[PDB]
């Protein structure tokens, strides 16, 4: 596809596909839950369930209109969507939702029952869903005491002393024009929409939000939360990694599709190229593991995740997976390399040209605010298939041979030893 | 003594009984360790240590 961007003082992004049946159009904001504080620790997620509340989505469906949003670290998002027919409709439901009348959603009787809504949410997520909660405690103890620390969808404890002034002084420094970028996707003409918004004189609010003090920094440490009770043993592990903006982007990206990702319980995925698994089903030390790389603003994480009934031999699981990081320093071959390559342009086209304009429209917004443009695809696959051999090793050597660690764990975790016996496994030293 | 008194005899034998007794207390050490293993070390405090342990 083609993206085609403008600046009209508002900055409108679209991305036109004739052979959708539907359309989407929304604004995105650069700004989640790295440009808060501890006290009002949950304020962006309110906001995403005012604006889905019933009383709201209600005078959306009797004109053929669905909602979405979406809180992460580095920006919101508020989509609408209709028929190809109907989006003229969907940009004046956004009129009156943030330019004007955000008042008559900050009612008493609608923000009492928004909120217990919400605090029962993540009450919920706290007690059940304990892959994704051992992922958070990573990024907060890996990025303690900088903004980058924060969950995004806040704590109970931050969550119950919000009323509705935290709610609007947010608004004033951070829904700004300055910050906020207009996106269309699916079957919508770049000019249609721009001549819509230009025959209504719209603006949100100027500019000039706050400045964000500290920056991000990575601490070496961890923190265990031992429960006897449940089943399993959940537990991920990080070093720091790459920022967007970086020249080392692809290449992290392409480590960690080397070692890649497990179910015991599928057969086809016990006949992966990785030289991981010839350990690993000997005793069945886990029953799935994934890598990943994430990426920021200002820093990142590489590493994986784990989940495993073995509870007398987690000691064997972390040995033997920080030995194959070793080889991508000393012993990685052509093959391992090539593999990667093609697998990597098969997960990124999927991201990228899924059937959905609401993931198209939250992709665009975000790249486009955090570096001006969008990169296309044909132009990341020649990226991707100009990394070699050298361009691993001087990757690795830099940022996992001998470095720090961040450790996060919940469940049956007794048998997992401490700290330096795991840092000493970063360096081989047999050799 | 071998004899009537401490005599040749019994400086004879007195070095070869002390080149072996090492070889005795040796073999008791590894008794002793292996009576150390099955219920581990004991700690200032004399309550249990099973809650907190390190390699
Ligand atoms: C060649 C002589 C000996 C050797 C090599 C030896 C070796 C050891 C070692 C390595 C330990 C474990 C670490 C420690 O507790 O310091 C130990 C513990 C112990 N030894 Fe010895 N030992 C010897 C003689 C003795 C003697 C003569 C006694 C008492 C009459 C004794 C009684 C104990 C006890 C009670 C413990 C356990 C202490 C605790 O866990 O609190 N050992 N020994
Ligand atoms: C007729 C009955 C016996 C027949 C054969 C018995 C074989 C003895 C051990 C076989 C069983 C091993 C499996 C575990 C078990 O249940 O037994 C414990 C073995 C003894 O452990 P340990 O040697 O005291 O360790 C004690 C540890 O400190 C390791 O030992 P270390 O200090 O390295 O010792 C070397 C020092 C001197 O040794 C010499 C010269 O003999």
């Amino acid at each position: 596809a083609e993206v085609t961007q403008l600046s009209n003082g508002i900055v409108v992004a679209t991305e036109h596909n004739p052979s959708a049946h539907t359309a989407s159009v929304g604004v995105v904001f650069g700004s989640g839950a790295a440009n808060e504080n501890p006290y009002n620790n949950g304020v962006s997620n309110l906001w995403k369930n005012i604006f889905l509340s019933k009383e709201n989505s209600a005078v959306a469906a009797k004109e053929g209109l669905a909602l979405s949003s979406n809180i992460s670290r580095d920006f919101q998002s508020y989509i609408v969507s209709s028929l190809p027919g109907s989006t003229d409709k969907s940009l004046d439901f956004l009129n009156q939702s943030f330019i004007q009348q955000k008042a008559n959603l900050l009612s008493s009787s609608n923000f009492e029952a928004t909120k217990k809504s919400v605090l029962k949410q993540v009450q919920d997520f706290e007690e059940n869903d304990h892959p994704n909660r051992v992922l958070e405690h990573l990024h907060s103890t890996a990025f303690q005491n900088t903004p980058l620390s924060l969950p995004t969808r806040g704590t109970l404890e931050s969550l119950e002393n919000l009323v509705v002034a935290d709610l609007e002084s947010f608004a004033n420094n951070h829904f700004l024009n300055s910050n906020a970028v207009v996106v269309g996707t699916g079957n919508i003409k770049h000019e249609d929409l721009v001549n819509s918004i230009e025959s209504k004189n719209l603006s949100l609010q100027t500019g000039t939000k706050p400045v964000l003090k500290k920056k991000a920094a990575f601490l070496g440490s961890e923190v265990r939360l031992r429960d006897d009770t449940l089943p399993k043993a959940w537990i991920s592990l990080a070093v720091e990694g790459e920022p967007v903006n970086s020249p080392n982007y692809f290449v992290a990206k392409l480590a960690a599709q080397i070692f890649g990702s497990y179910n015991a319980f599928e057969p086809a995925s016990r006949l992966q190229g990785i030289k991981l698994l010839d350990n690993i089903q000997e005793y069945q030390l886990c029953d799935n593991f994934n890598h990943f790389s994430l990426s920021y603003k200002d820093s990142g994480l590489w590493g994986f995740s784990t989940a495993t009934r073995n509870v007398t031999m987690i000691d064997d699981l972390i040995h033997f997976t920080l030995k194959q990081w070793n080889r991508l320093t000393i012993s990685v071959t052509d093959t391992e390399v090539e593999r990667a390559k093609s697998l990597l342009k098969l997960q990124l086209g999927q991201l990228y040209e899924s059937g959905n304009p609401v993931n198209d429209a939250n992709l665009l917004g975000a790249e486009v605010l955090i570096k001006g443009s969008k990169l296309s695809l044909g132009e990341a696959f020649k990226k991707i298939d100009a990394i070699t051999v050298k361009d691993v090793k001087a990757w690795a050597g830099k940022r996992l041979w001998d470095q720090d660690i961040a450790i996060a764990g919940t469940g049956q975790i007794e048998g997992l030893l401490d700290y330096m016996r795991i840092r000493s496994d970063m360096s081989m030293m047999r050799w | 003594w071998g004899g009537f008194s401490v005599s040749n005899p019994t400086i004879q034998r007195f070095f070869a009984l002390h080149y072996l007794v090492p070889f005795i207390i040796a073999a008791m050490v590894i008794m002793h360790l292996m009576a150390l293993h099955i219920h581990g070390s004991s700690n200032p405090l004399g309550i249990t240590g099973n809650l907190d342990r390190i390699p």
